[PDB]
């Protein structure tokens, strides 16, 4: 069989999680899926390590997934090095596991259901694209992610055929004491009809709170901004311009359960192909005591497997870096009010949006 | 005539040659590739490039 | 950086220099002004060189302050220095 | 109040030490140090971590070098484990670049600047001695990428940059297929930016390619002249060396003051809460452990054993100097000083590979070329 | 002469709170002279606006 871990923390509706388990139709795979769920609340990074070691030592899993109610980071951090360790596969399909690290350990099999960086900064590209929107400004801080946003996006205009124009890269540093005049003087260069902007959900205020004493706020202005910045659509500090348009995941179309599915078909549908060519079920030692003189075996074999999983038509692929390649994108734009309400989506280079000629 | 002046160059400023024709026989511009919104050179233009 | 000086010198069909009109005082419409020293006195400049100097500067956004050569013309080495436009 | 200090520090031999430096600290409101040894396991580090914030309560943590020499993996939990409660984490002895971004690693200090901070000694160093054409060697994992990611856009103050960066893959054997592509380059000034282990694969390639002759220029890291590398490494390379990178005694001392002086500042604040008292009972995200953290990049220490101790925006070190090696007759020897801004030469000599005592000009301009006509009748 | 006007903006000083509105259809500007006809004590709060 298939050892299947599928961990909820918080309030979610568990009975429609072990639904999808047997609903899953795996006769003609013949995966076997052995799904053992355990539920408990955040509490502690230990309880993790408590329970993946115990159960790891229990049945022998060959796979984990993972779903959060909690937007902490840190939860992700903590399953990439416990699958460098335990070599077995993570997946962290919703909640703090979900949100994507800049780098990924090379021993770990931690995987995420979610878009990269430069995966967004691409769709950026495609939505403005069909408005004839082609004059850009860049606005970066020194977030780790400011190189790589801007990086892809200056190399996907250096040899296109539409009329693509970049006018200022300025990037800010407001880590220095009293940096009101030093920010203030640099976002007073902007001209663009359209700014990108890539900060942290506080650095949005404080960038949007003296982009308004600029007045870089006005009907003709657009700002295209990633999903790290929003974060929570619920929660607006009343300095968001009236028109602000961010990317995310498809979370409300998404459930729980839902993604559950696909955690499980995901892992299932590669351990089936490895037993009928490879043939070999990896069941790594037991006890996490003294793991470097475990490290004769290998777990490597199931790991390319799930690079490539198609389910359904849809092609569930992952990278080495664990973002999905073609995953769910929606695009948000502010209303009236201080709502964040859905304008279309973007999959597998077949961006459509419910909006057209745009106001 | 392009040759005879090539000769002048190598000689006046010391420098040896291989000449070779363009494998595409085209002169050189800027197209469209396979579907990918990327613009490629052909030609002298993308041989030098 | 972006306000240089630039030098000039009347030739016929590319340089054209002409006295300011009388009545305004100040130089023509689609004729840049362009100063003289003999102290210095405006003249209005226009010709074909001028009519692509606009063009450039207008593409390669940056302004100028024209102004008629005196040291002597287009350029000659005389005892290893330069002299006029050059 | 009792304030905890404790380290995960292997080598408990220098856990003797470490107890003094507290005893001074506390004069120069109490600071307690309850430092647990280092073992061999990485998963019970992440289970000991909370273990010793459960007894203690640690506000600030501190790990060092153990006995293992991958330096890759081992003080990852404690930086992954303290980041749950935002608890800074102190780099003793960690070089590498991974710990340099705050997306992983949110609240973590260091006392010795990475490998990859060795680039921007390199581009002092190659503007002292007027090199303008390098070759890059860089690997291609991360602690390559970020090496040359810093040579790149350090370059673009000259408005210049590498005539072509090569990346090869870690661990690999035949890399000469890759590097006599570089041979046919008008450069002669080679970088690398390789492990201990991958330093020696191009060492050895280069041996029988005939690089390491007269003309080349070779400069590397601390761990191209160290370990295995240096066996094989042919001799003239002008690599890099800090000057007391492994002195853990050295970096203890002055690591316990900076969070001394830094209990001083924490007295005077609002809103101060006390680590949590237990691990498994705790899951909040203590916003005292951000405000630790952030007055202590800030501070900036008058003194220390090895130095001034000041941090950077990502809270690695700052204008710290390195020692340059030069491989003489199998062996190294000191031939400049680096003073964090430029680099002073020793009065040694510098004895270039292949024995050039004068200085190659490190780039041969290629006078044959490869010239493209097309058919065109009267021309 | 090659004279041009390119704008003959109108500020209104009057409204309450509308220093973001006049914020706004100044940045229009862009003329290297701009002629301000105005009271010495409102060309301090339109100077530290165009600032």
């Amino acid at each position: 069989s298939i050892g299947i871990a599928v961990i909820l923390v918080g309030t979610s509706d568990e009975v429609a999680i072990k639904d999808a388990h047997e609903k899953d139709d795996f006769h003609h795979l013949s995966v076997v899926p052995r799904v053992e769920l355990v539920a408990m609340n955040e509490t502690d990074p230990k309880s993790i390590i408590t329970r993946i070691c115990d159960l790891m030592s229990d049945r022998k899993i060959q796979g984990v997934v993972f779903a959060d109610d909690t937007d902490q980071e840190a939860i992700a951090q903590i399953l990439d090095f416990i699958s460098a360790q335990t070599l077995t596969p993570i997946l962290g399909i919703h909640g703090g596991s979900s949100m994507i690290m800049a780098d990924k350990d090379e021993s770990s099999m931690f995987f995420q259901f979610g878009p990269s960086i430069e995966q967004q900064a691409s769709v950026m590209l495609n939505i403005m694209e069909e408005y004839d929107w082609y004059i850009f400004s860049i606005v970066t801080t020194y977030f780790p992610g400011y190189q790589d946003f801007v990086n892809k996006i200056r190399s996907t205009i250096e040899n296109s055929f539409v009329g693509w124009e970049l006018e200022e890269v300025l990037l800010l540093d407001m880590s220095l004491d009293d940096g009101d005049s030093k920010i203030q003087n640099q976002l007073k260069k902007l001209q663009s009809p359209i700014i990108l902007l890539y900060c942290t959900k506080e650095e949005a205020t404080y960038i949007f709170e003296v982009a308004n004493s600029v007045g870089l706020t006005g009907y003709g202005y657009t700002w295209i901004v990633p999903s790290l910045v929003a974060g929570d659509t619920d929660t607006v500090p009343a300095e968001f311009p009236t028109g602000l348009i961010s990317v995310s995941y498809d979370e409300w179309d998404y459930g729980l359960p839902a993604r559950v599915r696909d955690g499980i078909a995901i892992i299932t549908t590669a351990a089936s192909d490895m037993l009928s060519e490879h043939s070999f079920i990896p069941e790594p030692k037991s006890s996490c005591y003294n793991t470097h003189e475990k490290r004769i075996y290998q777990s490597n074999m199931l790991n390319r497997y799930l690079i490539n999983v198609t389910f359904e038509g849809r092609n569930l692929s992952f990278s080495e870096d664990g973002y999905q390649m073609h995953p769910k994108l929606v695009i948000i734009l502010l209303n009236k009010e201080r709502k964040w309400e859905r304008v279309g989506k973007w999959k597998d280079k077949s961006l459509q949006m419910k909006y057209y000629v745009w106001p | 005539f392009c040759i005879d002046l090539l000769i002048k160059l190598a000689r006046t400023m010391n420098f040896t040659y291989e000449v070779h024709l363009v494998a595409d026989g085209k002169f050189g511009t800027q197209e469209r590739v396979n579907n990918s919104n990327k613009k490629e050179w052909n030609g002298m233009m993308g041989e030098l490039l | 950086d972006d306000h240089l000086s630039i030098v000039t010198l009347e030739e016929a069909p590319f340089v054209i220099v002409e006295s300011v009109d009388p009545l305004s005082g100040t130089c023509m419409r689609n004729t840049v002004p362009c100063q003289k020293r003999i102290g210095y006195i405006k003249k209005c400049c226009k010709g074909f060189c001028i009519d692509i100097l606009k063009k450039i500067s207008k593409s390669v956004k940056f302004t100028y302050d024209l102004y008629l050569v005196t040291n002597g013309k287009h350029g000659k080495k005389i005892n290893g220095t330069w002299n006029g436009m050059i | 109040k009792i304030v905890n200090i404790g380290a995960v520090l292997s080598t408990r031999k220098h856990e003797q030490m470490f107890r003094e430096a507290v005893n001074q600290a506390n004069k120069r409101i109490q600071l307690n140090a309850t430092s647990v040894t280092h073992k061999p396991n990485a998963i019970q580090m992440a289970l000991s971590v909370c273990e010793d914030l459960i007894s203690s309560q640690v506000y600030a943590i501190l790990v060092s070098h153990p006995p293992t020499p991958n330096d890759h993996f081992t003080p990852t939990p404690v930086s992954y484990t303290a980041g749950f409660y935002r608890i800074p984490v102190l780099g003793l002895t960690t070089r590498m670049s991974i710990y340099s971004d705050k997306s992983i690693h949110l609240s973590f200090l260091r006392t010795v600047p990475p490998y990859s901070h060795q680039s921007s000694v390199w581009f002092e160093m190659m503007r002292v001695y007027s090199w303008n054409h390098i070759i890059l060697l860089v690997s291609d994992d991360h602690e390559g990428r970020a090496a040359q990611k810093r040579l790149e856009t350090l370059l673009e103050e000259r408005e210049s940059k590498a005539e072509k960066v090569l990346q090869f893959d870690p661990g690999t054997k035949n890399v000469t297929a890759l590097l006599m592509e570089a041979k046919e380059l008008e450069a002669r000034v080679i970088i690398l930016s390789a492990s201990e282990d991958d330093a020696a694969t191009v060492y050895r390639a280069a041996a029988m390619l005939n690089m390491t002759g007269s003309g080349y220029v070779w400069l590397v890291g601390e761990r191209e002249i160290s370990g295995n590398a240096l066996r094989y490494a042919p001799d003239g390379i002008l690599g890099l060396q800090l000057i007391n990178g492994k002195n853990e005694s050295a970096h203890i001392s002055d690591a316990v003051g900076v969070v001394a002086q830094a209990v001083h500042e924490l007295l005077e604040k609002e809103n101060i809460t006390d680590p949590p008292r237990g691990c498994v009972g705790n899951t909040n995200i203590w916003k005292t452990g951000p405000l630790f953290k952030r007055v202590l990049m800030s501070s900036k220490y008058a003194d220390g054993v090895t130095g001034r101790v000041e941090f950077n925006e990502d809270g690695d070190r700052k204008f710290a100097n390195y020692s340059i090696m030069n491989l003489q007759n199998r062996k190294l020897v000191q031939v400049g000083i680096y003073n964090g801004t430029h680099v002073i030469p020793n009065d040694r000599k510098i004895i270039w590979p292949g024995g050039e005592t004068e200085k190659p000009r490190g780039y041969q301009m290629s006078t044959r070329l490869k010239i493209v006509t097309i058919h065109q009748e009267p021309f």
